[PDB]
RNA sequence: ACAGUUACCGUAGCUGUAGAUGAAUGCUAAUUAUAGAGUAUAUCUCCUAUGACACUGCAUAACAUAUAAAUGCUCCUUCCGCCAAAAAAAA
RNA sequence: GGCGAGAAGGGAAGUGUGUUUCAAAGAA
RNA sequence: GAAGUUAUGGUUUGAAAAAAAAA
RNA sequence: UUUUAUGAUCCCAGGCUGGUUUAAUAAGUCAAAGUUUAGCCGGGAAG
RNA sequence: AGAGGCUUGAUAGUACUACCGUAAGUACAUAAUAUACAGUCCCAGCAGUAGCGGUUAAACUAUAGAAGAGUCGAGUAUUAUCCAUACAUACCAGGCGUAAAAAGCGUUCAUCCAAAAAAU
RNA sequence: UAAUACAGGGUUGAACUGUGGGUUAGUUUCAAUGCCCAAGGCAGAGCACUGGAUUGGAUACCCAGGGAACUGUGCUCCCAUUAAUAAGAAUCA
RNA sequence: UUCUUUGCCUGGGGGUCGUUCCGUACAGUUGUAGGUAAAAGGUAUGUUAGAGACUUAGACUAGCGUUGGAGCACAUUGUUUCAUUCGAUAGUCCACGCUCAAUCUUACCAUACA
RNA sequence: UGAUUGGUAUUGCAUGCCUGGUGACUUA
RNA sequence: AACUAGUCUUAAACACACCGCUCGUCACGUAACA
RNA sequence: CGGUACGAAGUCGAAACAAGGUAGUUGAUGGUGAACCAGUGGCUGAACAAAAAA
C-alpha cells in the first residue's frame, strides 16, 4: 500500500488561517500600544505564537502601507510563484472550511515524542539507531557525557551611521582580558 | 611465469639463452655452473 | 577463484527453522492468509524445538 | 586476502604485484598526449577492410610532425589529399580498416571539409549556410488552419463583437467562403516581434 | 554537470517508450505531470455555462478536495475517540497492583506533571465516566464544600490519530474466463516513480527554459492538433 | 547498507521495484554482479544468499538476554508489565486481602494521580466549554465551532458550491 | 555500477555510461534588451481583483582562483626611490 | 652625505631538499 | 641551531675499498 | 680495517610543503599518493 | 524560434547536499509525431566491443522529412590528460587442480611470525 | 627386491631433555634421457644410411642389414623435472 | 570467507663497454614496435567415429522368377538440322511431366498479316 | 450451340497450393 | 562373418554438425623490429 | 641477412581432432620441399584387449 496515491491534507500558516479581521485588529492594537499589547499578550489571548503575530503584522502593515499610499493593489504586487501558490491555498482553504475566527496554535509548544524526519530518529553525537545494553539489576557505569562545541562568533560592540566593529570572539582562548 | 612461460614455449629461450645443459644447437656455458 | 572452498563461511547457511505456529503467525499478520480455525490450538501447544534436542546425541564407543 | 602484505618487505613487493594492463587509450600513443598533431602524407590509398565487410577506405600514410608515420583514416565522402599534403590528425580508430588507429580532422589545413553536408556539421568542418540561417528564420512564420471548430465557435460566440485588423466590425457570422479570421494580438506574435525588432 | 545526458534516457515517470507506448522515444518528460500525482485541491469548472444568469453554477468541488482540505472535531471523531480513550485507559483501569504503578502506568500512558498538559485523567478533582460510581476521593475526610469535580481534558496524542485516521481511509457475470492472464499481476516501476515524489529524478535545465518550453507548448500544440483533425477532415471530404 | 529511519529505499531504478517486492526499509541495495557469461542466475542466488543475513532487533535479544533498545521505541521489545499488576479479586476475597495484608502510608509523590477506575465510552467536546476566565472572543469562536461541528448539516458533500 | 559480448555455468579481457580537468579543434553568439498598454475580441469565475491567463533570464545587470615552455638574430640598460632634519625659506 | 634596492632567482644538491618533533637571554 | 625521517623509474648485468705482496 | 642483498661500489631523471567547501548514514580532520596567490630553501668574483 | 550545438538503431536509471508520498503550469486552451517517407545497394558510407549496408534501411545521406522528436543551452560538440566509475593498483578489495600462476626434490643464513597476546 | 659389508629413514618402548620452531638467499648436496668429454667396443637391440615392398609419390608406417646413443664420485639440470594441487597451525571420536 | 612464511600471475600473442672478468668471454634478458575482441575451462544435448556391444526388425540365406547375353518398343545420351521446344538428372532422372503428339495438342523453326 | 482484360519470358534461392525420400506419432 | 534401421556405451578440437574441423612450405603485396 | 605481423586466397600434400586410419605430445638430438619422420627417455593433455581357485 506504500504505493497508493493517496492524498494527505495541506498545511497552510496560521497567519494566513486566521481571519483576515482578526488580522487588523492585532495589527491596531500592535501598532497602537505595544507595550500593553504585547506580541506574547496578543498571541496569549488570540491563542497563536509570537513569530506568528510578528508575521501578522508586518504583512498587514506593508499591505496598508501600499493600499494607502495608492502604490499597488492587493491584486498587482509583484510576488514569487511559491507565495502566489499560497494565496490560492489559503482562497481554497476559506472557500473551504472558512477562515479561522481564533488561533489554534501553542505559545510554548512542548517536548512531545513525535517523528519529525529521519533526523530525529537517532543520536548523531553517538551515531548509533540503537543502544544495545545488558540487563542487570544494579547500577551500571554512567556514559561519557558529550561537551559543548567550542565555536567562533562574532558579537557587534560598536555600531554607528559610517562604521560597524564587532569582537571576534574564540572561546578556546585561555587568557581573556 | 606467463609470458615467461609463454616464452619458453615458443622457443624465443631455446635460441637466446646460454644452457649449462648444452645441446648441439643451444648456446654453452663456458664457466662453472650454479643456480641462480 | 573457486566455489566451495569457503569452510565456516558461505558453503554453510545460518538460517533459522520456521515452524507452522511461527509460519502461520507471520502470513496471518502480514495478511496474506485469513487466520485458519486450527492456529490458536497450535499457537496454545506450540511445537517443540527438535534441532535442539537433535543436537544432543552423542557418538559412543563401542 | 592479506596474504600479500606478508613479511618486512612488503612495502615494496606488493606495490609490484598489481595489474598490468594496457593504457586506457594507449591507441594513440603517437600523439605523444597531445591533442593532435599535424602530419604529412606521405602515400593516399584505399584500403580494404576486413571481412565479413566490404568495400573500400580511404586512408593515408602520415609522417606526424614527430617523425614517426601512422595510418589515418579519412571520414567522410570525398577528398582531395594527395602526397605531401599537410592534415591535422586527432585519435580516433577505424575498426575495419587493420592497424588504423588515428583520424585526419576535416577542415583544418589542406583537408577541405565534406560537401553536400548538413548534419553532424561540427564534427566535419562544415559552417552554417547563408540560406539555412534565412530559413531558420523565416520557417517560424506560423500557418494559419482551421477544423470547423473554430468556425462553430466563431459564429457562436466571437462574431457578435469582433473587430477587423483596420478596426471593422462584423455585421454576419462567417460564410461558407470566409476563413476563420486571425487573432490580431496573439497570431505570429514571435515572427512579427523578431521581424519589428529588426525593422 | 553541464551538456547534455550521455548514456541511457529514461522518463522520469517509469512509463516506457514504443510505438504502442505513452512515449514515442527516450526522454526525462518532466513536463508532463500528467503522468504524476498531482492531488486536485480545488475547484473545477465547465467550458459552457447553460444558465442564462453567471451565478456560477459549473463551479464546483474536486473529489480530492475533501480530503486535502479536512475538518477535524466531527461526530465520528468524537464517537472513535471515546471507544478508544475507553479501550486505551482499559490498563490503568483495571490495575490492581497499587497507587504507585497506577500512577507509573498512566503517566506512561499519558505523560503529565508540572509543567506539562495532560488530560488529568488520574487526578482525584477530575470526573471519569466509570461504570460503577464510586466516591471521588472513609467517612472521616471528604470535602465539606460543594467542588465539583473538574472535566477531563481529551489525550492529544490519541485524538490527533483518530483525527488523522481520515488521510488513510480507503473508500451474474458474462463467464469469460481470461487464459492470457497473470498470476500475481505485476510491479512496473511507473506505479512507484508515480506517487513517490522522492524517487524522481532533480532536473538540471533551466527554469528560464522550462517556462520558455511551457510557452511554445500553449502556442503550438493547437496548430499540431488542428494539422491532424485537418487532415481527416480533408478525407472525409474527399470521400464524400 | 543502511539509511537513516525516513529515507526509505535506495538503488537503481531498473530495480526499485525489487526492493519494494522484498519489503526492504530505509536502505540502499547496489548490486556489482558478475562479468561471467550469466547475469540473474548467480545473481539471483548472490540475492538470496544477502537476505538470508538480515536479523532484527527482536531475534538478537531473544538470543542473546540482553537490551537491543531503538531510540525512537524504547523498551518496546523487553518491557513486560508483569500479569500480577492486574488480578482481579472479588469482594468476599478483597476482605479477606484487606484484613491479612498490612497498610501502608500512601506517598503524595508516588501516589498522586491514582484514582481511577473500571471506564466506559462517554463522548465529550471540552473545547468549547464555557468559564469565566475565557475571553468574549474565545467564547464567540468557540460556540461558533461547538454549532458547526454538532450541526445537523455536516457529513453533507455537496460538489457544487451553488447547488441547482 | 548498470547494461552488452550469439545454448548454459565459470575464468578473462573488451565496449558504453560518472567524476577532475579546461589544454587544442569544429559550429555558434556577443556589445544585452529599444519601447510601455487599456479594451489585448471568446469562455468561466463571491481571494472581485485588467482573477483564471499565458512575449519581458528585461537590471543598481554581471563578468572569477592558480600559470607566461624551447632555439636564433637585433636592440635597451649608464640621470633607481626618499631625505637639505644631506647647516634650510632662518620670528 | 644618510638609508633602501636580486626584473623577486628553480642555474647546485638523493639520502639531498624539505617535512615532523624540539630548543634558543641580555643587564652574566 | 639539533633529532627522526620506506625511496621511485630507466629490465639490470654484487661485491667495493684499504691493507699485504709485486717489481 | 671499513661498507655491503635492510641494496655497499656505482650511471641517467626529477627542490620539498600547505590550500577551509567537498552531496552518499563515504566521516569529527576528504582518509595510501592528484592544487592554485603562499611557506622553507636555492655559492662566489672590479684583484 | 525569444539560439545554437549534439543526438534522432538496441544498451547505460539518467545520481547524490534542504525537503524525503503531506503536492496543484490542477482544470480549459489541449492533442500528437518518425521501426511515415525519400536517395544508395556489401557501393557510397556509418559505428563504441557487438555490428549495419546484398536494390522496400527506425543503423548510410537528407529536417520545407513538418510550426517533427530527446537533452543541454550562451553554449555545445570532438580530441587529449587521469588515482581513466568495482579494465577494484585488489589493506578495505583479485588469483595459482582443470581456465595465468607452487620453484625438480631438499639443507641452511638474514628477515618474518609462533609459543607467557595488552602491560611490564 | 637371496646372503654379506657400510650407512640412513620409518615404526614401537625406556631413559634423557625442557619452546630448543614454522618458513627460508648474497646458499649449495643430489637429480631421466639427450648433447660435449672420457671409457670401452662387437650378448641383445638400434638414429643416419643402404636395398626389398605399398603408394601418382613418398625422404614413413612394413621387411633385411646397420661403425650414432645403451653401465662414468665428469660436464652436468633443459623438461608433460620425479608421491600428486608448496610448507606449517586449527577445526573431527 | 581462521592464522604464519616463501615462490609465481595480470586477456591473447609477437619481435627483441655492466666488467683494472679470461671478450666470438663472464654476468644478464617476460615486458617499449607490429596485430588483436577475443581466447580459453566445464555440463547438456545432437552429429560423427576406417570404436564397441546388442535386438534379430529388416537384410542375407532358402524358394518362385528377373535383368547384364539376342530382337523389338519407350525414354535418355551422342550426332545432325532453320528448328528437331522445354523440364526431370544417385538414392528421389531415364514407358518420368507427356493417363498415349499423323492434323490440333506445340510451348521449336520457316513464311507473311496485325 | 451463353469465349475472352497479353506473355509456356527469367526467378522453385521469394512464396501459396501439391508431391518424392528419410524420421517420428507411447498414457494412462 | 559382414550391411541398413534403430537402440545402448565410450571419444571428440565436430555444432552450417566428417561433403566437419584443421597443419605447413612455396607464391603474393603493406609494414615493424633487426 | 635470417626470422615476424597483417590482406589475399593460388599450387603441393593431409600433420592434428574418432584407435584421425603409424596414439598424442615433451627434453636434447639425427634426417627430410612442406606439414613432418626415426631412435631414446619422459608424461597422459591416449586408446585396444583384459584373470574366479588351485
Amino acid at each position: 500500500d506504500r504505493l497508493l496515491p493517496r492524498v494527505f491534507p495541506l498545511k497552510l500558516p496560521a497567519h494566513r488561517r486566521v481571519d483576515p479581521l482578526l488580522r487588523e485588529y492585532i495589527f491596531f492594537l500592535h501598532s497602537m500600544d505595544p507595550a500593553r499589547f504585547s506580541i506574547r499578550k496578543l498571541g496569549e489571548r488570540y491563542g497563536l505564537k509570537e513569530r506568528t503575530v510578528e508575521l501578522i503584522c508586518r504583512e498587514f502593515s506593508v499591505a496598508e502601507f501600499l493600499r494607502r499610499t495608492e502604490l499597488a493593489t492587493p491584486y498587482t504586487r509583484r510576488v514569487s510563484r511559491e507565495k502566489a501558490v499560497l494565496r490560492m491555498k489559503e482562497a481554497l482553504f476559506s472557500l473551504k472550511l472558512g477562515y479561522d475566527q481564533l488561533g489554534d496554535e501553542d505559545l510554548d509548544e512542548q517536548e512531545e515524542h513525535e517523528f519529525r524526519g529521519f533526523r530525529s530518529t537517532q543520536d548523531w553525537i553517538q551515531r548509533q539507531n540503537i543502544e544495545v545494553e545488558m540487563m542487570s539489576a544494579f547500577p551500571l557505569p554512567a556514559k561519557r557525557n558529550p561537551l559543548p562545541k567550542r565555536v567562533d562568533v562574532d558579537v557587534t560592540v560598536h555600531n554607528t551611521s559610517k562604521l560597524k566593529v564587532m569582537n571576534w570572539i574564540d572561546p578556546n582562548d585561555k587568557v581573556v582580558f | 611465469c606467463s609470458d615467461r612461460k609463454r616464452k619458453i614455449l615458443n622457443g624465443t629461450e631455446y635460441i637466446r639463452r646460454k644452457s649449462s645443459h648444452r645441446g648441439r644447437i643451444k648456446r654453452g656455458s663456458q664457466a662453472p655452473a650454479f643456480k641462480r | 577463484g573457486k566455489g566451495a572452498v569457503h569452510y565456516t563461511g558461505t558453503n554453510f547457511r545460518r538460517v533459522q527453522r520456521l515452524d507452522i505456529v511461527d509460519r502461520m503467525r507471520a502470513l496471518v499478520a502480514q495478511g496474506l492468509v485469513d487466520a485458519p480455525l486450527w492456529l490458536s490450538a497450535a499457537e496454545r501447544a506450540p511445537p517443540m524445538e527438535l534441532s535442539n534436542l537433535k543436537l544432543m546425541d552423542r557418538k559412543v564407543h563401542n | 586476502s592479506t596474504r600479500s602484505i606478508s613479511g618486512r618487505l612488503f612495502y615494496k613487493r606488493r606495490p609490484l604485484q598489481v595489474p598490468k594492463l594496457k593504457p586506457p587509450n594507449i591507441r594513440s600513443k603517437w600523439l605523444e598526449g597531445a591533442p593532435q598533431k599535424k602530419g604529412i602524407c606521405v602515400k593516399v590509398r584505399v584500403q580494404t577492410p576486413r571481412k565479413p565487410n566490404s568495400g573500400l577506405r580511404k586512408v593515408a600514410r602520415v609522417r606526424l610532425s614527430t617523425g614517426r608515420t601512422v595510418l589515418v583514416y579519412i571520414p567522410g565522402i570525398g577528398h582531395n589529399l594527395n602526397v605531401h599534403s599537410v592534415v591535422l590528425v586527432r585519435g580516433g580508430r577505424c575498426k575495419d580498416v587493420p592497424g588504423c588507429n588515428y583520424k585526419a580532422v576535416r577542415g583544418v589545413a589542406d583537408l577541405l571539409p565534406v560537401k553536400n553536408r548538413e548534419r553532424k556539421r561540427s564534427k566535419y568542418g562544415v559552417k552554417l549556410s547563408s540560406e539555412k540561417k534565412e530559413w531558420r528564420l523565416q520557417r517560424w512564420n506560423n500557418k494559419h488552419l482551421t477544423i470547423e471548430k473554430d468556425r462553430e465557435l466563431f459564429n457562436q460566440f466571437r462574431w457578435m463583437t469582433w473587430r477587423n485588423e483596420e478596426g471593422e466590425m462584423r455585421t454576419s457570422p462567417l460564410a461558407d467562403d470566409e476563413e476563420v479570421p486571425r487573432h490580431t494580438q496573439l497570431f505570429n506574435r514571435w515572427y512579427r516581434l523578431k521581424m519589428q525588432r529588426e525593422g | 554537470p553541464r551538456g547534455s545526458h550521455r548514456g541511457g534516457v529514461f522518463p522520469v515517470s517509469g512509463l516506457t517508450w514504443g510505438m504502442n507506448r505513452p512515449y514515442l522515444k527516450r526522454g526525462l518528460y518532466q513536463h508532463r505531470r500528467d503522468h504524476i500525482f498531482t492531488p486536485r485541491w480545488g475547484t473545477r469548472t465547465a467550458n459552457f455555462n447553460p444558465s442564462a444568469l453567471p451565478d456560477g453554477s459549473t463551479r464546483r468541488w474536486e473529489n480530492d478536495a475533501f480530503k486535502a482540505w479536512p475538518l477535524y472535531g466531527l461526530p465520528h471523531h468524537v464517537k472513535l475517540y471515546a471507544v478508544n480513550e475507553a479501550r486505551y485507559l482499559v490498563p490503568a483501569a483495571r490495575c490492581t497492583a497499587g497507587p504507585e504503578i497506577t500512577q507509573y502506568i498512566l503517566n506512561q500512558l499519558d505523560p503529565g506533571g508540572a509543567g506539562r498538559n495532560c488530560s488529568g485523567i488520574g487526578r482525584p478533582d477530575v470526573r471519569l465516566p466509570l461504570a460503577k460510581p464510586a466516591a471521588p476521593s472513609s467517612p472521616d475526610v471528604f470535602d465539606p464544600f460543594g467542588t465539583p469535580l473538574s472535566e477531563r481534558s481529551r489525550i492529544k496524542r490519541l485524538y490527533n490519530l483518530v483525527c488523522e485516521a481520515d488521510s488513510w481511509r480507503v473508500k451474474n457475470a458474462f463467464p469469460f474466463v481470461d487464459e492470457k492472464a497473470a498470476l500475481v499481476r505485476d510491479l512496473p516501476l511507473a506505479e512507484i516513480l508515480y506517487c513517490r515524489h522522492t524517487h524522481r529524478l532533480q532536473s538540471r535545465r533551466h527554469p528560464f527554459w522550462i517556462d520558455m518550453g511551457y510557452k511554445k507548448r500553449i502556442v503550438r500544440i493547437p496548430y499540431l492538433y488542428r494539422r491532424r483533425v485537418a487532415k481527416e477532415e480533408a478525407q472525409e471530404r474527399e470521400f464524400g | 547498507v543502511p539509511r537513516p529511519l525516513g529515507k526509505g529505499l535506495k538503488s537503481n531504478l531498473r530495480y526499485l521495484p525489487l526492493l519494494y517486492l522484498m519489503g526492504i526499509d530505509n536502505c540502499r541495495v547496489s548490486f556489482y554482479g558478475p562479468s561471467a557469461s550469466a547475469r540473474w542466475f548467480t545473481r539471483a542466488k548472490a540475492l538470496k544468499r544477502a537476505l538470508e543475513q538480515l536479523q532484527s532487533r527482536r531475534t538478537l535479544a531473544n538470543a542473546t538476554g540482553q537490551k537491543y533498545d531503538l531510540l525512537v521505541a524504547p523498551g518496546e521489545h523487553w518491557m513486560h508489565w508483569p500479569d500480577r499488576w492486574f488480578r482481579p479479586i472479588s469482594t468476599e476475597y478483597a476482605r479477606m486481602l484487606e484484613r491479612i495484608k498490612k497498610k501502608r502510608p500512601p506517598s503524595y509523590r508516588r501516589g498522586f494521580r491514582a484514582a481511577i477506575d473500571e471506564v466506559i465510552p462517554e463522548e465529550i467536546r471540552p473545547e468549547f466549554t464555557p468559564y469565566t476566565w475565557k475571553s468574549p472572543l474565545q467564547k464567540w469562536a468557540e460556540e461558533l465551532k461547538r454549532k458547526r461541528l454538532t450541526s445537523h448539516n455536516v457529513y453533507e458533500t455537496e460538489v457544487f458550491l451553488h447547488p441547482p
